[PDB]
C-alpha cells in the first residue's frame, strides 16, 4: 500500500480551492448540465447504441420466426 | 520642543486641504480558501493557517493573544 507524500514527484502546479460553506453545490445545475449531458449522449451514441438496435432486431424477428413456424397452411 | 518644530516643518499642508475628494476604507471579505503551490524541489514545506480574526480595535485581542502564548512556537535550536 502508498501514502501521501511518497506517491510521485510533482512541481510547479498551484490549486486554489474554496470551502463548501463558501460555494453552492449545485452552481448551474441545468443551465450547464442539460447542455454537458446532450453533448456526453453525442460522444457515445455511435459507439454503444449500434450492437444494441442489431440485437433489438434479431430479438424481434427471431421471436416473430418462433410462433409463425408450427402453424400449418396446407395440410 | 517637539510640538514646536512639528509647526515649524509640517505647517504647509495647511491652505486648503480635502476639498475634492477623501477616501475612507471599505471591508474586505474573508474567504475560507486553499492555496496549494506544490513544489516537490524544495526540501520543507511551508504551511500557513488562518480564520478571520477581528481587527485593531477589538477588546477581544487581548484572550487570543493569550490563547496564542499558551500554544506559542518552537524552533529546533530552543533548548527546552
Ligand atoms: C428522472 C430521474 C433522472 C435520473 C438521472 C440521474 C443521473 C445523474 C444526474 O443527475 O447528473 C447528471 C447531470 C449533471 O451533469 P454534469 O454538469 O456533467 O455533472 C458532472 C458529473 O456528471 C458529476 O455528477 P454527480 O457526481 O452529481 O453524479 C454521480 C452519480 C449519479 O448521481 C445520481 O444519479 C443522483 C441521484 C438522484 C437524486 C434525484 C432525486 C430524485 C427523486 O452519483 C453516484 O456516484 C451514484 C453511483 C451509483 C451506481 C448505481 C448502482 C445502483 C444499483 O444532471 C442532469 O442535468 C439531470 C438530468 C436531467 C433531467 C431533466 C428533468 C428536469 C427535472
Amino acid at each position: 500500500g502508498r501514502q501521501f507524500g511518497h506517491l510521485t514527484r510533482v512541481r510547479h502546479v498551484i490549486t486554489y480551492s474554496l470551502s463548501p460553506f463558501e460555494q453552492r453545490a449545485f452552481p448551474h445545475y441545468f443551465s450547464k448540465g442539460i447542455p454537458n449531458v446532450l453533448r456526453r449522449t453525442r460522444a457515445c451514441i455511435l459507439r454503444v447504441a449500434p450492437p444494441f438496435v442489431a440485437f433489438y432486431l434479431v430479438y424481434t424477428w427471431g421471436t416473430q420466426e418462433f410462433e409463425k413456424s408450427k402453424r400449418k397452411n396446407p395440410a | 520642543q517637539l510640538l514646536d518644530l512639528a509647526q515649524k516643518h509640517f505647517s504647509g499642508l495647511s491652505g486648503t486641504y480635502d476639498e475634492d475628494a477623501v477616501p475612507t476604507l471599505s471591508p474586505c471579505r474573508f474567504t475560507g480558501s486553499q492555496i496549494c503551490h506544490r513544489e516537490d524541489g524544495l526540501p520543507l514545506a511551508h504551511v500557513a493557517i488562518a480564520v478571520e480574526g477581528p481587527g485593531w480595535a477589538h477588546p477581544d485581542n487581548v484572550a487570543l493573544q493569550v490563547a496564542n502564548a499558551i500554544i506559542g512556537h518552537y524552533d529546533c535550536t530552543y533548548g527546552g
